[PDB]
């Protein structure tokens, strides 16, 4: 029953934000002002774990430096944090082969790959687990995947199609799916001689990917022979229901509210806008836990710690955050867009939809949108940025020069 | 030792809602104050201040939309420093002790020129004995109520009640009928999306009791506002103003729209949910909640924002008399039972004197 | 049973009428089941759903053998209106509809012969949905439109009826800028009918509801606009419930109230207090094994609702018509010099 | 029946006790039926004649064989407690001095030959008549007398208690001009004893009716004065009916309003509805064949009258006691630090 064990799996990612990245690893960015590490790690310790597995493909010195200056490491957690240093670029999956060659995982364990942000309660999960158990001997995994029925079309790299079952919510069949701006693929296929004793599934579009998979310790051992995978679900999941093994069953949860995981910008944006909003009850930004914050809470959404100089005759719009120390001047507009801690902005700039991070000199009138700027990286007079720019760590940027649509600047 | 582990994983506990209401929070940090005042090392009682006064405001920074974990710490506090007084004068032998409860506040502090002796181990007892007299006076606060309410309600006058989550009221309402044998009837409103999982199980238990109850929703309660004779808060916390802060929702209007048709209006609470702060910006004081539950559409990139609100607070001019299990007082009669339960000194309970 | 208002008869809940003593229409039918089941509606909705389903009904003549159409006509179109009256208590653009529409049946002469009775009954009553209804919303905006400065914010209620357009006016046609706040209530969320609209046509709606009404009018906020459903003969507004509480927050709070209202939409008859009449609204729907079940078989239980409530005319700064401005005290002055005369 | 408040039972109206279990004064029966019968007091008056016949009554002891003085007085004083609880409900200046009165009983020792318990009862009632009555109403003469300049009026209510002395001393002991309106009501005319005292000792007397009470502040008016009966734990006075009406007018007409009272006539208790916890007063009273005989065997009549209800605290302004002046809402400080202490 207890005694939960744990890995995380980042460091998969490199390919999404490559003009960032390659100076800190994915896991290590502020998503509202702190690296998204814990977003993961106070939710699963919520879980109640009691050990992790960090594996780190790049940058491994600077995980450990923070892990170590975390709260992790200090004899109340309440799980205790391991490493995996690695050699670079691993594909996923054969670690765990690799972790079956170390032999350290007995009992049942998350999967989390990538990093994820979610309200979800775990503990009803662990009855979901159990009564797989119960009701089957047969079973491989439980797989929680979120209810966005309002919107297809939208979760960006990867449309899937989870068909499974009505009554058990078994998976039953898996298949990668095109792109909106793709109207050529048009069509997919499940061939029905797997389809013999099911006689009731349901298959949807509307369930996003989170990779918050738990299971049990004999699926590593299943694992260790088929040598062939190299994903974790464009082929695992797919070559462990088609015939391949019999009598190991894979099933798949279904919850009813926000949970979700990092794809790329156009996903960072959107559950950094669920976050900051209160889409994310009770995960929520003002109560100042992760480094020990001061956000307060105006009505419009509006963050604020301590000491922050809010200038005269500014005006602060719907659903922001500024970290302390800051100094904005006069005439500056301030909407829907994250202000990291520390930074200096100037005279009359209208930010909007942007996510300037940690000690952004920013000049005066020099006006943005959708272009968020990474740390250290000023800016000066009259800048007009536009839409899509992600220019990143410590860029220099002088007067009036003009940027365009995604131009990925570093 | 093993004890700072307890304070951060009860820390940790307040953090993300696993307590909540204003019972079981108190009863929780008193129960963390006495496992902590069992493990204490403090060599002198100043010290001893000081060690319970960084666990309090560690406390306090840690969750300060919750007053229950951070009053019981103050009111110990006090009755801690109480003993200091006492035992103090009456060593000296030049003027003993003068013994008197009330003294004038503003000029003592303005004409400051500067056997059973100690027993060193005595404030631990002492503070032991505190933590069992606030335990048996948290546990029992309806009795009070039930005892000077009656005496304050009269027989066939319908009622509204806008807090159905609270127990205090409950067991007043029950026992308003179970001994005394006064009928009449309750509209209660839901405050939606939160005590419409509350309201409706407050509509069963008066129904079991079966005392003539009817739910009216929100926006159906000024039509039914001119009938009502009275409303009652069962309220979460009470400031030094009477400015109170309440449960879910629903009572920043409702209590507005019984002052506006000169409709009396009740709030009894327990002596613990006192604090001798201040609604300082009222703002910082209330928790707004979560945009989940009241649109579940979750709309991707139309993206209506929206705003909920968990805390409505209540001015004291709105409100009416409080009914608390040491007597009646006016809302402008809420500060002399807070010096007379709390101190000067813990009000900016923090070591950082700035 | 203390104050027994839940026995008020000004609606009766009984269904299913079978008679086949009368053709009733199937698109009345259709209308009825479209009001009563699953409300989609809020006055002029109903209002221009009834005229426009009574322009099919009176198109689809279908006379008798010996009576003439001057003879017949409002007794069928009664029993038509009796179904309704079964749905959902009627309105007073559904009464001032159908009272003007008998007067106009009974200035025909027996003369027609069944085919210019479309050329003075279908085109006379699009003259009356043209004329009374919507170019009389047409000066309603064009009058309210002026008295709106650039970036403010304005606080509806519920589902509007005439300002929707108001508020797709200031925001669009005029561009000036403008932030919306559309707050709504239990059971009937119409209030996100509004919202859905507004921010499909990319202005700064922020939705909210009404138990958290405070944090509102805390904000920077002015000028709450009202929907009416009626305006009574002393200044005493009629709407959708839950209208007065923000009326009286919001006049408390010394920001100006005003309604957009109709000259067809004003009324003769009179009250003051609150629940005197009013309808009673279908007690099942405030419950959505469920959260409680059965306040039937419970003794000493009851839910009750109401849609119809009445602000006070010391709340409303400004009601305003489609002949101008006016305080909501002098209300009988267009009840008496323009409703009915124009 | 709608209200059911005529079936209050804080009055019981049943007579004729016929027991003769106790020895029971005849001063003390004399005294029962000088209240009840014909009310001649007020509640002072009440408090100096109950405290005067126990005076009488302890002077004469007759203690019994085997029992201590000790051990019999309270329940015997108890006892005649018992026929002015079936006479008329007691006074706070009742209650306090009983009380104090047992209290006093209880410090004493048993030695007492029977010769000194009359110089250490008699004579301690009499230092209570002189300490908490009358040289305490000496202070508030004292003290309210600054607080009247000279040619101003001054309207009273019903009889006082301590101001009949107050408006005595500014009359002629301190010469200053003042012209009193003494308004009293239906049935316990009792401003006419305050009349004929006043009047008949020489100040300009201007007595009214309570039906009348618009036409007195329409002219030059101010410091209105209210004698108490008591005064509440949270401010809300308690005093003869009628009063309250002339408080609210009062404070409606922005003139100020004072209680002249005594800190041993604060109470303990809390209420702050009028009718929750008061006197049901002999309903034959309202009639003077006559102008109505029998509100009994007429079915659904009924004749009710009130002796004493509340104003709030809102409308006094200024509470005056022999300490000092104070704000009505900071009576409990009174409450905590004066009263039984000194």
């Amino acid at each position: 029953e207890d005694r939960l064990q744990a890995v995380v799996l980042t460091d998969s990612y490199e390919t999404r934000f490559m003009p960032l990245t390659a100076v800190k690893p994915r896991c290590l960015l502020p998503l509202a002002n702190v690296p998204l590490i814990e977003y993961t790690l106070e939710f699963l310790a919520k879980a109640g774990v009691h050990e992790v597995f960090l594996i780190c493909s790049s940058h491994a010195n600077q995980i450990n430096d923070y892990i170590e200056n975390s709260k992790w490491n200090l004899p109340w957690s309440p799980f205790k944090i391991t490493t995996i240093m690695s050699p670079e670029a691993r594909c996923t999956g054969d670690v765990m082969r690799d972790l079956d060659n170390r032999g350290i995982i007995t009992g049942d364990f998350i999967l989390v790959s990538g990093d994820v942000l979610t309200n979800i309660d775990f503990s009803k999960m662990l009855e979901f687990h159990k009564k797989m158990h119960l009701q089957d001997k047969d079973h491989i995994s439980t797989m929680c995947l979120s209810k966005a029925s309002t919107y297809p079309k939208t979760r960006t790299i990867e449309p899937a199609a989870f068909v499974l079952d009505k009554s058990t919510s078994r998976c039953i069949y898996y298949q990668d799916l095109p792109l909106p701006s793709s109207r050529e693929k048009t069509s997919i296929q499940i061939d029905p001689e797997l389809l013999d004793n099911v006689d009731e599934f349901v298959i949807r579009n509307d369930l996003i990917d989170c990779r918050i998979d738990i299971c049990t310790s004999h699926v590593p051992l299943i694992f260790q022979e088929n040598f062939d995978y190299q994903s974790l679900r464009t082929d695992f999941v797919k070559g462990v229901i088609s015939s391949d093994i019999l009598g190991k069953h894979i099933y798949a949860y279904l919850t009813d509210e926000y949970a979700v995981r990092v794809e790329s910008w156009q996903t960072y944006d959107t559950i950094s806008q669920d976050f900051l909003g209160r889409w994310c009850y009770p995960l929520v930004l003002d109560s100042n836990i992760q480094d020990d914050q001061t956000y307060s809470y105006e009505s419009r959404h509006i963050y604020k710690e301590k000491d922050v100089v809010l200038a005269q005759s500014c005006k602060i719009g719907k659903c922001t955050a500024i970290g302390s120390g800051t100094k904005i001047g006069e005439g500056t507009k301030i909407e829907n867009s994250v202000i990291g801690r520390n930074c200096q902005i100037g005279e009359n700039i209208r930010i909007k939809n942007s996510f300037i991070w940690d000690d952004c000199i920013i000049g005066n009138n020099s006006i943005i949108d959708h272009s968020l700027i990474a740390s250290n990286a000023t800016l000066g007079s009259n800048v007009r940025l536009n839409d899509g720019c992600i220019i990143g760590f410590n860029v220099k940027i002088d007067d009036n020069m003009d940027l365009d649509r995604n131009t990925k600047i570093s | 030792s093993d004890v700072n582990v307890t304070i951060d994983t009860f820390v940790a506990k307040l953090k993300r809602r696993q307590v909540q209401g204003s019972y079981a929070i108190a009863l929780e940090t008193l129960q963390l104050l006495m496992r902590f005042i069992s493990a204490a090392r403090w060599n002198h009682v100043n010290d001893l201040i000081e060690q319970i006064r960084d666990l309090g405001n560690s406390l306090e920074k840690a969750h300060p939309t919750a007053f229950s974990c951070g009053n019981v710490i103050r009111r110990i506090l006090a009755v801690l420093r109480d003993e200091v007084e006492e035992d103090t004068m009456s060593t000296t032998v030049t003027s003993t002790s003068v013994a008197e409860p009330l003294i004038s506040s503003m000029f003592n502090l303005l004409q400051k020129p500067e056997s059973s002796m100690k027993t060193k181990t005595d404030y631990r007892q002492v503070a032991i004995q505190g933590i069992k007299d606030l335990i048996d006076e948290i546990k029992n606060i309806d009795e009070g109520i039930q005892q000077i309410a009656i005496d304050l309600i009269h027989d066939h006058e319908i009622l509204l009640t806008p807090t159905p989550d609270s127990k205090t009221v409950l067991k007043f309402l029950i026992t308003a009928r179970e001994r005394s044998n006064r009928t009449f009837t309750v509209l209660v409103t839901e405050g939606f999306p939160n005590n419409t999982k509350n309201a409706h199980e407050f509509a069963k238990k008066l129904a079991q009791h079966n005392i003539e109850t009817l739910v009216v929703p929100d926006s159906a309660v000024f039509a039914l506002m001119s009938r009502v004779g009275k409303v009652i808060i069962g309220t979460k916390a009470v400031f030094v103003n009477g400015g109170t802060i309440s449960s879910n929702s629903g009572v920043s209007s409702v209590c507005e729209c019984a002052r506006e048709f000169r409709t009396p209006v009740f709030a009894v609470a327990g002596l613990y949910k006192l604090s001798p702060l201040y609604p300082f910006d009222v703002e910082k004081f209330v928790e707004f909640g979560g945009s989940q539950r009241i649109l579940p559409r979750m709309d991707p990139r139309k993206r209506l924002d929206t705003v909920n609100q968990i805390t409505d607070y209540v001015p004291p001019e709105n409100i009416d008399i409080y009914i608390t299990n040491v007597g009646g007082f006016n809302p402008s009669f809420i500060y002399r039972i807070a010096w007379d339960n709390y101190k000067q000194i813990d009000v900016h309970l923090d070591k950082n004197k700035a | 049973l203390e104050q027994s208002f839940d026995n008020s008869s000004l609606i009766s809940s009984v269904k299913e009428l079978l008679l086949n003593k009368d053709l009733i229409h199937p698109s009345i039918l259709l209308l009825t089941s479209h009001l009563a089941h699953y409300k989609i509606v809020g006055s002029i909705p109903r209002c221009i759903a009834m005229l426009e389903v009574f322009q099919i009904v009176i198109k689809d003549y279908q006379t008798p053998k010996g009576t003439t159409l001057s003879r017949n006509l409002t007794s069928y179109l009664s029993h038509q209106i009796d179904l309704l009256k079964k749905a959902r208590p009627l309105s007073v653009t559904m009464g001032n509809a159908i009272r003007w529409l008998k007067q106009e049946i009974s200035l025909i002469d027996p003369s027609t012969p069944d085919k210019a009775a479309k050329k003075d009954l279908c085109e006379k009553i699009g003259q009356f949905a043209k004329e009374k209804i919507e170019l009389a919303d047409q000066l309603i905006i064009d009058n309210a439109s002026t008295q709106i400065e650039e970036s403010t914010t304005i606080v509806t209620y519920g589902s509007s009826k005439v300002l929707t357009e108001l508020l797709l006016h200031n925001a669009i046609s005029l561009k000036k800028n403008i932030k919306v706040i559309v707050v709504d209530s239990r059971p009937l969320f119409e209030g996100r009918k509004m919202a859905e609209t507004l921010r499909n046509a990319g202005v700064n709606v922020m939705y909210a509801l009404i138990t958290s009404l405070d944090t509102i009018f805390n904000m920077d906020v002015d000028y709450v606009f009202l929907g009416a459903h009626s305006i009574l003969s002393n200044g005493f507004l009629y709407s959708r419930a839950g209208t007065a509480m923000l009326a009286m927050s919001a006049k408390r709070r010394n920001i100006p109230v005003l309604v957009c209202c109709e000259s067809l939409k004003f009324s003769q008859r009179v009250q003051l207090d609150s629940v005197t009449f009013n309808e009673l609204a279908d007690p099942n729907d405030l419950v959505n094994k469920n959260i409680l079940d059965g306040w039937q078989e419970l003794p000493s239980l009851n839910i009750v609702n109401i849609l119809y409530d009445l602000t006070p005319p010391e709340y409303i700064k400004k009601v305003i018509t489609e002949f101008g401005a006016l305080p909501p005290s002098s209300v009988p002055v267009i009840l008496r010099e323009y409703k009915g005369s124009a």
